[PDB]
């Protein structure tokens, strides 16, 4: 007489291509309030599909076909375009709520606009723009994740996307995810130039990226100091699939490091959105009346008439 | 570093700076502080310096040129020991590390003319590094660990057996499944010795401390009511709907704005609990409002659910649906891992309700105002409740096989009765104290309810301690005083014995009393007997509520089976439940079978039965091995349960019946493959226990010496060459004769003193007057202890006499001078 | 108080003592130790160690010294503080007072209305007025302070029951041990508990060798076996494997009494030992007639039995524990 709703087995569409609601997880949500949100930002190759399956209901010892999310095919990396479009939802057996997005500036976009109010270029960001707003204001924790490292780009667009916002002020929590690490990227001696560059490039951010998800304190570098770093903030590296010398690949295993940070994100504060409690379905209300507010802004309309 | 492997892999240059020495003491600076930011120079200097030493056999014959390297096998352990036992090594170079301490160890045992390397301090220092570096994050490390230990399992001195012995056992139940194998295969290979020792394990009391400190904290409320439900219906019905779930749900349940050890959360045993006491925490801190049902909803399932399991103790043919009956042998254990957890969460409900109603003193943080002024106003009813479930409560408790459960509640319902419900009590508290071996508390509450007709608590009191001869007497005695006519049975001389050591509920309790120690000292002949008294007494008295609880069908197989007539025990072996005589795999065990250990120790002891008779029936060499090795593999696996459920709770002890038939099965499955031709057949039990399992009884001796006399026996029927098994088989039949001689068990001492030789004082005169010296002792020991003090000291005198002209005579004349 | 620290990281607490001889003290480690020793052989054939726990101090000259630290340890006081505040808490919703003045305010009243008052000398005083008082305080403070506290802290059943049966066998050691020796000032704040392992240890070695008759209030109880202690033992009381224990630690001291007899002797003959803070002789005489069973006796000797009987009698009896120094917590 206490049986779970039901299980989901695949993700759902939660916002349509057209930039259209999708109300079709109701029968997915209960009563329950202290719910986890769950945005993820990035390029057009980070691999946000494959970390939030491996995240919620997945492991590496499965295959990219029974991924919850799909990724990738090898017929698509050859022509260079998109997999994932719009926004996702799925919710895991223990009451967490993840959330996908679509590529932000990806050029498949804009070859897939040309042969269909000025330039699709302003569309194209200002889709992406109002999906970032989206994100950073009905989300627990978000997740930035980078190919590379050192884009010059991606945080002026953080910084504007964060001053666009509809509306005691609330802001979410971020983390950095570099994905497709190397043996460079796993030095004390980059590390620290990397912390001091993400110090220094985000002063005024008005977010929150330090002080929580430390690095130094998840046993990857079992001899290395705490006080060697002067700021460490909330950054993470993941590998590749599992020459003078042998061996040595120079990563711990991937498995190991997903595992922690599954773990880490897992067991992320959730602090109230707004003055009043919430529950999933008051959540999901919030979330819809946010995102029809949203579309017919006015700051969007402004930013758009200066281009 | 690269280009001086042509020199350092040279085969045969005597420069100033050996290569050796320089890159294992010259460049040693390396692994103090250059391996936290240049771990690559590290892990290129112990590559070459492994390179150099694996194509020179690591430089073992040595331990010219050979009196050059006849210090490098202890450098090279040394410097490993020390590496390992660091804890801020790198992935690569723990890795590279564990495989150079694999590869020498398998290459230390390659040869019987190393065995002086196994007393340097390198050796000493290489094995508490091998030591600590098993129970980690990692699982390859971990596995490397446990096949290196496993390799040289022999030549270790028992203090690194000791600590083995704990790491298995914390290790025996984790989330993975090749983890639990390993160590399984480590831990029966270990000698039942040290196993059995009651040394302190420091793994169980860092869990218990993590545990503790766990508790200590302030309530976190961050419990969900959807794992709540998860919980108890995986409790209750055994559904959890969930597909390592308990790692997932303990990540979620934290919070990184606001400290158990990593190492500690692979474990199964540390989540369960952490579980069940959250879920106490959020049943308490909601007023009773779980999403179960109202306040009383919850009380009268608990009620409920209890009542129907104690009532099934009594008539074990109710067969309680969701209990009783599985689909396979997984769901048989869980049967008992959730009772377990039943109980558990019980106890921590009523310590919860405890503190809530009137505080703790720095053992528990106090609930908020609005708690404790609810629980203030609703004690009584509290305490009325649980007064009137602490009957029951026992009775479960002490069919899940939980002695401490039972006695803490019959403790408190005692003290609550300051004002015929109270012999009951007694009863149960008695017997929950005789499972515990604890004669000085039932001595005490017998002394302490003298003072309320309840004089036959010193016979279970004498049984708990291991005297079943008179034990026995005592309780034939006050059964025939208490019911008016005779029903003493034919036994020792009770003068003899002496001098070595109403409500019908109470005779039924003495009757099952007296079968079950009649039945551990393995007298069939004394269990007929009492059974045709029980049934005179019966006809004779028309009790109508006398009957023995226990199936005489596995009697008669025992004594079948042990009389060597397996014509008859295979026909009474068809007769007994559960699959049947091997000529699908995974239901082995029959349905409806109750939680009670006792049934399941029954059930393996059947299926090791058949699987005796069938390979003596097929012997008179793949023809019946394909299907004996899966069935003793089976059965070995689903013995691993009592293992596993002492390790899921705080016990820092093992059973003894339960390791004794893992490890039998074990020798079994071995003896089958190999046909009796390595050590591995054999059972671990030796001498080594008569200094350090002293506080045990005969009973474990018996399976040991049940199972071997089979193999002996069956040796007539094996051609090829064989290990020897007397010496094996006299030294168990001496070991177990000096037990049993050191509790009274004259009887079974002189069936023993027989059967290694191969009713009245004067008969053991009569019948008495490399092991030889040891047998003579016995002897004279056993003569002395039946009375004859004159006779023992003549053959003590004669025995002397005879080993001051023997050849060795070291621990002998000694031994029997000091005697006499 | 200071502090020290190990190659292995590990800290190590100490006290320093000044203008306190501590020479005695040392003596008196040694003594346990060797007693401790005895116990190697019952130790390997029964769950609970017969242990005893103590300390080491080294002396620094002939006034100073320093004393070993011992850690985990909460004294039984900390219990009964806690306990009054929280009564003294719900007594307010619908500090706390010392026991001397809990004392008086009762011994006040009833020297008042009997026809005496409290200018009067403390031997002068009658000893139903004493009693009375006594079994008033003990029906106020409930008896599961320390019984339900060792529950509370546990987590699974089987620890209750390890830690239950440790307590007991260490309680039962102790006591006998201080009685043998003549331990006194055995108060709530010279006796500390393990709640990890339920061991029980002294702290305050300094009244020993019976110099509890001379103050100003002699004492006659041995040990402390007051209502909390005893009742932390279980339902049975003093006569479950409490009484076994004691008898087995007089079996295994009056065996091997030689040693001890030994040792008590060279500590007479010492001249850095000064009792006086033939005194020695006197106290060595009174140990051998306690190990030798002549504890109270013209020439009968008493038995194991019979000795523990008559202690556990002497230290519960009403007509002992109200005569006694109000500081002692007589009532808890
Ligand atoms: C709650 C307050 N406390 C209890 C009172 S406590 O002290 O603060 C405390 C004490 C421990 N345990 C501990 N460990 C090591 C040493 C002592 C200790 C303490 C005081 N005095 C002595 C002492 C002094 C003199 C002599 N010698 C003579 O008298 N004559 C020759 C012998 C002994 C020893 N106590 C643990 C925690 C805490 Cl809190
Ligand atoms: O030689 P064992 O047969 O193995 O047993 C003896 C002896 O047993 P008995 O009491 O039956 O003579 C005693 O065992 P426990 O009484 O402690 O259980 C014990 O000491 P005691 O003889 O003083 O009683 C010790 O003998 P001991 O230490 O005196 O030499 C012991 O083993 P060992 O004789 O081999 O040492
Ligand atoms: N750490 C990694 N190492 C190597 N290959 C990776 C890694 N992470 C992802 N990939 C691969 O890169 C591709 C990532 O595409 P995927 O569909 O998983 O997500 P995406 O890049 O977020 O897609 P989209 O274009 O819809 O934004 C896949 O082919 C995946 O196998
Ligand atoms: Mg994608």
């Amino acid at each position: 007489k206490l049986l779970p709703p039901e299980r989901m087995k695949h993700s759902i569409k939660l916002v349509d291509d057209q930039m259209n609601w999708c109300d079709s997880a109701i029968e997915y949500l209960l009563d329950q309030t202290d719910v986890l949100v769950v945005g993820v930002l990035g390029l057009q190759g980070t691999g946000k599909s494959m970390v939030m399956s491996l995240l919620s209901a997945n492991t590496p010892e499965e295959d990219q076909r029974t991924y919850v999310f799909r990724a990738q095919s090898a017929e698509m990396k050859e022509r260079g375009g998109n997999q994932t479009s719009g926004i996702d939802f799925f919710i895991t057996q223990e009451r967490i709520v993840f959330l996908d997005t679509q590529p932000i500036l990806s050029p498949s976009i804009l070859d897939h606009l040309i042969n269909n109010y000025n330039l699709p270029h302003t569309y194209v960001e200002m889709q992406s723009l109002q999906i970032a707003a989206f994100l950073f204001t009905v989300c627990h924790v978000v997740i930035v994740v980078q190919d590379w490292f050192t884009d010059l780009s991606l945080y002026r667009f953080l910084q504007t996307a964060e001053m666009v916002k509809p509306s005691t002020e609330y802001y979410p929590h971020l983390v950095f995810l570099q994905n497709k690490a190397r043996r460079e990227d796993f030095c004390p001696r980059k590390l620290r130039q990397m912390h001091l560059m993400i110090d220094q490039l985000m002063a005024h951010s008005h977010l929150r990226y330090k002080g929580t998800l430390s690095m130094l304190q998840c046993n990857v570098f079992p001899g290395l100091p705490p006080d060697f770093l002067d700021s460490e903030v909330n950054l993470f590296l993941v590998p590749f699939m599992d020459s003078l010398l042998p061996g040595y690949r120079g990563h711990p295993s991937f498995q190991s490091l997903v595992s922690k940070l599954r773990s880490q994100v897992m067991s992320m504060a959730r602090p109230q959105l707004s003055h009043t409690i919430l529950t999933e379905k008051n959540w999901f209300h919030y979330a819809a009346r946010i995102w029809d507010g949203v579309r017919k802004s006015s700051a969007l309309a402004e930013y758009s008439r200066l281009l | 570093l690269s280009a001086l492997t042509t020199i350092g892999n040279a085969k045969n240059w005597a420069l100033s700076p050996t290569v050796f020495a320089l890159l294992s003491k010259n460049l040693m600076i390396v692994h103090s502080d250059l391996a936290v930011h240049f771990p690559a120079i590290q892990y290129a200097v112990l590559y070459t310096l492994y390179s150099h030493c694996t194509r020179h056999d690591h430089f073992i014959s040595s331990s010219t040129v050979t009196t050059a390297t006849k210090k490098h096998f202890s450098i090279i352990l040394n410097l490993l020991g020390i590496l390992l036992k660091k804890d801020n090594l790198n992935q690569d170079t723990r890795k590279l590390l564990m495989t150079w301490a694999l590869e020498a160890a398998v290459l230390m045992r390659k040869s019987e003319t190393y065995a002086p390397l196994f007393s340097l301090p390198s050796f000493h220092k290489f094995c508490k590094g091998l030591l600590a570096n098993t129970l980690v994050e990692d699982v390859n490390i971990c596995l490397q660990a446990c096949s290196s230990l496993h390799a040289l399992s022999s030549s270790l001195p028992d203090d690194l057996l000791q600590r083995c012995v704990d790491v298995c056992r914390v290790q025996l139940v984790h989330s993975g499944t090749r983890i639990r194998q390993a160590f399984g295969k480590l831990l029966k290979s270990i000698p039942l010795d040290v196993v059995l020792s009651n040394n302190n394990h420091t793994e169980i009391q860092e869990i218990s401390l993590a545990l503790r400190s766990h508790m200590s904290k302030a309530p976190s409320n961050t419990f969900h009511p959807q794992d709540f439900s998860d919980v108890i219906s995986f409790i209750l019905y055994g559904n959890s709907h969930r597909t390592n779930w308990l790692e997932r749900l303990f990540y979620s349940c934290q919070r990184l704005d606001k400290t158990i050890p990593r190492n500690l959360l692979k474990t199964d045993a540390v989540l369960w609990q952490w579980a069940i006491w959250e879920a106490a925490q959020f049943t308490v801190l909601s007023k009773l409002r779980t999403p179960l049902g109202r306040a009383q909803d919850t009380f009268q399932t608990i009620e409920g659910i209890i009542r129907s399991l104690a009532a099934h103790t009594l008539n074990p043919d109710q067969d309680v649906s969701q209990w009783t009956t599985a689909d396979n042998d997984e769901g048989h254990g869980n049967n008992q891992l959730r009772l377990v957890l039943l109980l558990q969460y019980l106890e921590n409900l009523e310590k919860l309700m405890y503190n809530a109603y009137e505080g703790c003193a720095n053992a528990l943080t106090s609930p908020p105002k609005v708690i404790r002024t609810f629980f203030y106003t609703n004690r009584q009813t509290c305490q009325d409740w649980l007064t009137r479930i602490r009957l029951s409560i026992m009775r479960v408790g002490l069919l899940a096989g939980q002695p401490a459960v039972t006695v803490r509640h019959g403790f408190d319902l005692l003290t609550e009765m300051k004002t015929n419900e109270l012999e009951v009590t007694i009863m149960m508290v008695v017997e929950a104290l005789c499972e515990l071996h604890c004669p000085e508390a039932i001595q005490g509450i017998a002394v302490w309810s003298s003072s309320i007709n309840l004089l036959w608590i010193n016979s279970v009191a004498q049984q708990a301690e291991g005297r079943f001869e008179k034990a026995s007497v005592e309780y034939q005695e006050h059964l025939c005083a208490m019911t008016g006519v005779d029903c003493c049975i034919s036994s020792f001389d009770k003068s003899v014995l002496t001098l070595a050591n109403s409500s019908p509920e109470v005779i039924n309790y003495l009757g099952n009393k007296a079968c079950e120690c009649y039945i551990s000292i393995a007298d069939w002949a004394a269990v007929q007997e009492w059974q045709n008294s029980i049934h005179d007494l019966k006809k004779s008295t028309s009790s109508t509520s006398l009957n023995l609880k226990a199936d005489f069908n596995y009697i008669k197989s025992l004594s079948s089976f042990e009389s060597g007539k397996f014509v008859e025990c295979t026909e009474q072996l068809e007769l007994l439940p559960g699959e049947n005589i091997n000529l699908d795999m995974k239901k082995l065990l029959p349905n409806m079978l109750s939680p009670d250990p006792r049934e399941l120790q029954k059930s393996i002891e059947v299926q090791l039965l058949r699987s005796s008779v069938c390979l003596a029936t097929a012997l008179n060499w793949q023809s019946i091995t394909e299907n004996v090795v899966k069935y003793l593999k089976q059965t070995s696996r689903i013995a691993i349960g009592p293992l596993r459920l002492s390790t899921l709770t705080v016990s820092q002890s093992l059973p003894v019946l339960s390791t004794l038939q893992l490890y039998c099965s074990s020798a079994l499955e071995n003896t089958v493959s190999n046909r009796l031709s390595t050590e591995d057949c054999l059972i671990p039990l030796f001498s080594e226990a008569l200094r350090s399992c002293k506080q045990h009884d005969v009973r474990p001796w018996m399976q040991a010496l049940r199972y071997t006399m089979y193999q002996n026996q069956l040796l007539e029927k094996i051609k090829e060459q064989t290990v020897p098994i007397r010496s094996h088989l006299m030294e168990l039949g001496l070991t177990a004769a000096k037990f049993a001689r050191k509790r009274g068990n004259v009887s079974l001492a002189t069936r023993l003193l027989a059967q290694c030789s191969e009713t009245t004082a004067q008969d053991l005169v009569q019948h008495f007057k490399k092991w030889g010296p040891e047998l003579d002792i016995e002897k004279t020991k056993l003569l002395y202890t039946a009375g004859q003090s004159t006779h023992a000291m003549e053959m003590l005198s004669s025995c002397a006499i005879s080993f001051c002209k023997s050849v060795k005579a070291e621990y002998a004349v000694a031994k029997s001078i000091l005697t006499l | 108080k200071l502090l020290f620290l190990g190659s292995d990281g590990k800290s190590y607490p100490y006290l320093f003592k000044g203008l306190e001889d501590l020479h005695l003290d040392e003596r008196i480690m040694q003594f346990l130790s060797i007693v401790n020793t005895m116990f190697a052989t019952i130790n390997r054939q029964e769950t609970p160690r017969f242990h005893a726990r103590h300390y080491s101090v080294t002396p620094l000259g002939t006034r100073s010294g320093l004393i070993q630290w011992v850690d985990g340890a909460t004294p039984l006081f900390g219990l009964y503080k806690r306990w009054q505040q929280r009564e003294a808490a719900l007594q307010a919703q619908k500090i706390v007072p010392r026991p001397s003045e809990l004392y008086y305010s009762k011994i006040g009243p009833a020297l008042k209305t009997v026809g005496l008052s409290l200018d009067v000398s403390r031997r002068d005083w009658p000893l139903h007025v004493m009693k009375a008082v006594l079994e008033e305080l003990m029906e106020a403070t409930p008896p599961n302070l320390l019984a339900k506290e060792l529950w509370s802290s546990c987590t699974t059943p089987d620890e209750w029951w390890r830690v239950t049966q440790s307590y007991a066998r260490s309680t039962a050691v102790m006591s006998m041990v201080g009685y043998i020796i003549g331990l006194g000032d055995r108060h709530l704040d010279n006796v500390l508990i393990d709640m990890t392992t339920g061991e029980v240890v002294h702290i305050d070695y300094n009244v020993c060798f019976e110099k509890g008759k001379s103050l100003r209030v002699p004492e006659k109880v041995p040990f402390r076996m007051t209502q909390n202690i005893e009742t932390a033992l279980g339902v049975t009381g003093v006569e479950g494997v409490f009484r076994l224990s004691c008898e087995q630690v007089l079996h295994i001291m009056r065996r091997g009494r030689e040693t001890l007899l030994t040792l008590l002797e060279a500590f007479v003959y010492d001249p850095l030992v000064d009792w006086t803070a033939s005194y020695a002789v006197s106290v060595w005489k009174r140990v051998k007639a306690k190990l030798e069973g002549r504890d109270v006796d013209p020439n009968r000797r008493m038995s194991v039995a019979e000795q523990v009987d008559y202690v556990i009698k002497e230290a519960t009896n009403l007509d002992n524990l109200a005569q006694l120094y109000e500081g002692w917590t007589a009532w808890v």
